[PDB]
């Protein structure tokens, strides 16, 4: 049994990108037609995963898969969200011991690379 | 501070200020991903 994720947005994109550039590299440049996958392993102490992402000039494909410990459950289906307008955020409870797969999918984009500002947290 | 309470907090009210407060309170721990896969 897997719990449904929580998903929302918040209006301030500028404050987000400003702080992401601040902290680390933490910015994925997604080439034309490329698909980047960020692997976030689950924490024993941790119950929850939190993700935030935004883009500069264009939308990008985003979804979340959970890999067990190779079966794959679909947490967030991959669709095109507009992160250039606002910051997209979400959270999910651990189904168990495994690894989260954060998908950034630029495949549909012929001529345009995508700069992805993202951040990750976990509770406990 | 229960995890589901932290989630409802960030979901209901969300800003860099709240993100930093939760961080400072240890309610959320920043995490660097282990690997980044690329492909076409």
């Amino acid at each position: 049994v897997i719990a449904a994720p929580s998903m929302w947005t918040r209006p301030q994109i500028k404050d987000f990108k400003e702080k992401i550039q601040q902290d680390a590299d933490s910015v994925i440049t997604v080439g034309r037609g490329e698909v980047v996958t960020v692997r976030v392993p689950t924490h024993e102490e941790g119950s929850y995963l939190f993700w935030e992402f935004a883009t500069d000039n264009y939308d990008i494909g985003f979804g979340v898969y959970f890999e067990w410990t190779p079966l794959l459950d679909e947490i967030v289906p991959v669709y095109r969200r507009d992160c250039h307008e606002e910051v997209y955020a979400g959270s999910h409870q651990y189904p168990g011991r495994g690894v989260y797969l954060l998908k950034f999918d630029n495949s549909y984009s012929l001529w345009r690379s995508k700069s992805v500002y993202y951040r990750v947290y976990y509770t406990r | 501070p229960a995890p589901d309470a932290i989630g409802d907090l960030l979901a209901s009210v969300d800003s860099e200020e709240v993100r930093q407060y939760c961080r400072e309170q240890g309610w959320i721990i920043p995490e660097t991903p282990t690997n980044v896969e690329r492909h076409l």
